[PDB]
RNA sequence: UAACUGAUCGGAUCGAGGUUUACCUCGAUAAAUCAUCUAAGUUUCUGCCCUAUCAGCUCUCGAUGGUAGUGUAUUGGACUACCAUGGCAGUCACGGGUAACGGAGAAUUAGGGUUCGAUUCCGGAGAAGGAGCCUGAGAAACGGCUACUACAACUACGGUUCGGCAG
RNA sequence: GCGAAUGGCUCAUUAAAACAGUUAUAGUUUAUUUGAUAAUUAAAGAUUACAUGGAUAACCGAGCUAAUUGUUGGGCUAAUACA
């Protein structure tokens, strides 16, 4: 192909931005960051479509532009009309001190969730790879492509760390074995929260994963999917939608309608 | 003598010891490089006392092996290193709702360590190109014996 | 051939029109910024270079 | 545009193979770079030269074209010095290679014992120069001369052939080095397994 | 540890807001390596419409494999040299036709089917035909360049064109 | 200094080729982004670091052609250009 692509198209950007079909052609094309394109959500998107304090396009412009400040990502300042705020983090409206959560819904619709001025503080990392690098010095990456210098030894590979961004410090991680609680970023079944089950590794190139939650259902995907929502059933953060557990559409309208 | 001649003009490894090795002159000097590709393979006996030098072997090399792993017949010994193994499988004709058969012919590498034979079943692995056609090494084979014909025998392996 | 000369020193862009023949005859089969006689030019320009 | 698409190429059954795709430029295809010797500059001043290409992700590739000097290494000793290199024997790839001294990665050329044997000399208290006068120690046998000794003791049989090569002057090695590629010429010093061969060929080559 | 090159990097740059000093605070931007994002090469396996009034095909230069090198961003006969003679085929090779770019899908449908998909998504190819290239992180680009074939525009016929509407 | 290699149009070519569903990159390149990392400036040289050096657009002025975002030619000063 001519190049590498730069536009995105109205019909094509992911249907967890809840889009609108008629709307127009195109949509903001995530910017190249902390996370991949697909799992993102573009400050435009964050505002106009989302919380609505903006609305038209030139309404963002301002906000991002304006010599005030108004969003922040994980305790910085962010000016990019398409800033891919990603799973596990933290926007701060500054002119109303909002804090929120990039989590998906239990039907994988990036929803907002509201925190108190207390979890605003930490924010939930997991742990791309590790190995040690110049100088004799040991390295942690996070999915929030983080990079860390001398964390913790205790943590392996697949791990899940908790950060306090206030001191930009580390407490209390825990890894993925049989008894934890998490939540998967991605898949048929994003958006679930349950007890880990035991994970069978395949090697010939794809583990998989076992899970079950509130109602016991039977939960399956591949490790790269589960992130560790927590240690031992208590999970870390609060949950959109009530519990991380979706309904069956029976479920759903003898909760609503009662049938 | 014969392993490192014969015609081709010479015939090292890819850990470059020898010569250097005659300053342990105690110890165990004849070092070869050893491997193990894992997989829940075994890495061959006759791989690591042979005098080969077959760079393109999965236990004499950085050869990795990655993904895809195969087993199928063996059609010829020809080449130099090199088998041709034919899969046999049925295929589906969503009219007729039946089946026909068909079959893959592929280039596989072989490394000397195990010995060949015409008509036996082989499992290779998924190993980065080698030539036009190779994309496969043999990592495991086991003996097989067809009387007569290798194109008429199709086993559904 | 008309000439467009420039004096370095102080900026001087002069132009001169020299019609007869005779005179030009000295830049004939010469290369660029060569060192020229202009006493080729008996009138103002005696010797110049 | 020197391609290397492998689209003109007859796919295993032989039978031709289409195309719809002009050359594309990410198959480039760069003019070889035969890489001669100054180890005679007769006619050839200007000894080694080397023009640096643009490649692809932004950075440059230097290519040798002409070379004298590089750089090679004992196996043995683990010793390793900038030496002039003197001509180019036996190339195997093709014998024409060695016809016009051209460099290849793997071609087996000769150095000038100088750096090696200056070191040896150092550490050993063993000069290598015609046998006779063999080692040269200090006057008193008291302080750190102690050393060349144990180290001389350590049975430095270095083969029959490792010796002959340092009084000649001259010195076995081979290339491990893509002069085209890096600019450079590196080699390492021969010894035993290829040693004995290499020369046979080149024993029985003239013979 | 040994040495090689030194054309790798290690800031001679730029704001604003503060404040009785010694300065202080928040930024711009340049640029190296590792990650990261983005995208791209190349790649494994499986699947295509008619047709033998197409049965043997590929192999003088590569056709199949081995060796060493080149070359590339890297793998590779991708190219060179030397060596072996293979590689494919009636479970249709090789060759030919297609008013054939492939999908997502479209029309009618008891079930099974029949016929289409130039055409908003995706991937591919191309910009008059064809080859070559500059530049760049990135194209053989093509609303950039060079030559040829056929052309388009101006001319004081010397020469010129930012001349290519499949936007 | 970036961009101009996105898009936009078209389907002529093109039947394991392209494509799709799959897989690999331990066989690779990626400007812009996000996170992190740098105590030692190489030798010879040379040396100011409270910080170096030289030149050129724009401009001034002369000019060519019937001709075009053609360009000669002289004089003037700045950079994250160049050195
Ligand atoms: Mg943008
Ligand atoms: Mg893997
Ligand atoms: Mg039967
Ligand atoms: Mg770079
Ligand atoms: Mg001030
Ligand atoms: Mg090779
Ligand atoms: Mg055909
Ligand atoms: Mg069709
Ligand atoms: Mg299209
Ligand atoms: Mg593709
Ligand atoms: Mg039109
Ligand atoms: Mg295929
Ligand atoms: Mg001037």
């Amino acid at each position: 192909a001519r190049g590498p692509k730069k536009h995105l198209k109205r019909i094509n950007a992911p249907k967890s931005w809840m889009l609108n079909k008629l709307g127009g052609i195109w949509a903001t094309r995530p910017s190249q960051g902390p996370h991949k394109l697909r799992e993102s959500l573009p400050l435009s998107v964050l505002l106009k479509e989302r919380l609505n304090y903006a609305l038209n396009g030139r309404d963002v412009t301002l906000i991002l532009n304006d010599k005030e400040q108004n969003v922040f990502v994980d305790g910085k300042v962010r000016r990019d009309k398409g800033y891919p705020t990603g799973l596990m983090d933290v926007v701060r409206i500054e002119k109303t001190d909002q804090s929120f959560r990039i989590l998906y819904d239990t039907k994988g619709r990036f929803v907002l969730k509201s925190l108190s001025k207390e979890e605003a503080k930490y924010k939930l990392l997991k742990v791309t790879a590790k190995a040690i690098g110049p100088n004799q010095i040991p390295y942690i990456v996070t999915h929030d492509s983080r990079t860390i210098r001398f964390p913790n030894p205790e943590i392996k590979i697949g791990d899940t760390l908790k950060y306090d961004l206030v001191n930009n410090k580390i407490e209390n991680f825990a890894h993925l074995e049989s008894g934890n609680v998490c939540y998967i970023q991605q898949g048929n079944n994003i958006g679930r929260v349950g007890i880990i089950q035991h994970i069978e590794k395949h090697q010939g190139s794809f583990d998989i994963c076992h899970v079950k939650d509130a109602k016991g259902n039977a939960f399956a995907t591949r490790l790269g999917n589960i992130f560790v929502l927590g240690q031992g059933k208590k999970s870390w953060i609060e949950l959109p939608s009530g519990d991380g557990v979706r309904e069956t559409i029976l479920e759903e309208r003898k909760r609503k309608f009662s049938y | 003598m014969d392993t490192q001649i014969q015609r081709a003009y010479q015939k090292q490894d890819g850990v470059f010891l020898n010569s250097k090795k005659l300053l342990a002159k105690k110890t165990s000097a004849g070092v070869r490089y050893y491997k193990n590709i894992g997989l829940g393979f075994k890495t061959p006996k006759e791989a690591i006392e042979g005098t080969y030098v077959d760079k393109k072997c999965p236990f004499t090399s950085n050869l990795s092996i990655r993904g895809k792993i195969i087993k199928g017949l063996v059609i010829s010994t020809k080449m130099n290193r090199t088998v041709i193994i034919r899969r046999d499988y049925l295929h589906y004709v969503r009219k007729y709702n039946r089946y026909e058969k068909r079959h893959r012919n592929i280039p596989v590498h072989i490394s000397p360590c195990f010995s060949v034979k015409e008509g036996d079943i082989l499992v290779a692995g998924q190993c980065r190109p080698i030539s036009k056609t190779v994309r496969f090494n043999a990592l495991q084979v086991v003996p097989n014996e067809i009387i007569g014909s290798v194109r008429k025998q199709f086993l559904l392996f | 051939m008309k000439f467009n000369i420039s004096y370095p020193l102080t900026g001087a862009q002069k132009c001169i029109e020299i019609d007869d023949d005779k005179k030009c005859n000295i830049f004939m089969d010469k290369k660029m910024g060569q060192e020229v006689e202009g006493d080729t030019l008996g009138d103002e320009f005696k010797g110049y270079v | 545009g020197i391609s290397r698409d492998s689209k003109h190429k007859r796919r295993a059954t032989g039978g031709r193979m289409p195309v719809h795709r002009k050359k594309r430029a990410f198959e480039k295809g760069r003019p070889i770079s035969m890489t001669k010797l100054t180890t005679q500059s007769t006619t050839i001043t200007e000894k080694r030269r080397i023009r640096p290409v643009r490649v692809r992700g932004g950075h440059l590739k230097f290519r040798a074209l002409r070379l004298c000097e590089g750089n090679f290494s004992w196996g043995s000793e683990n010793i390793t010095r900038k030496t002039k290199i003197l001509d180019v024997k036996y190339n195997a790839t093709n014998n024409e290679l060695v016809r016009t001294k051209t460099l290849v990665k793997n071609s087996i050329v000769e150095i000038d014992s100088t750096p090696f044997r200056e070191w040896y000399k150092l550490h050993y208290g063993i000069d290598l120069g015609l046998k006779k006068d063999r080692t040269v120690l200090g006057n008193k046998e008291k302080s750190r001369h102690v050393q060349k000794r144990v180290k001389r003791t350590k049975a430095q049989a270095l083969e029959k052939n490792i010796e002959e090569q340092f009084v000649s002057q001259r010195i076995l090695a081979c290339i491990t080095s893509r002069p085209g590629q890096s600019g450079r010429a590196d080699g390492y010093i021969l010894e035993g397994k290829e040693l004995e061969f290499y020369i046979r060929k080149l024993q029985s080559k003239k013979k």
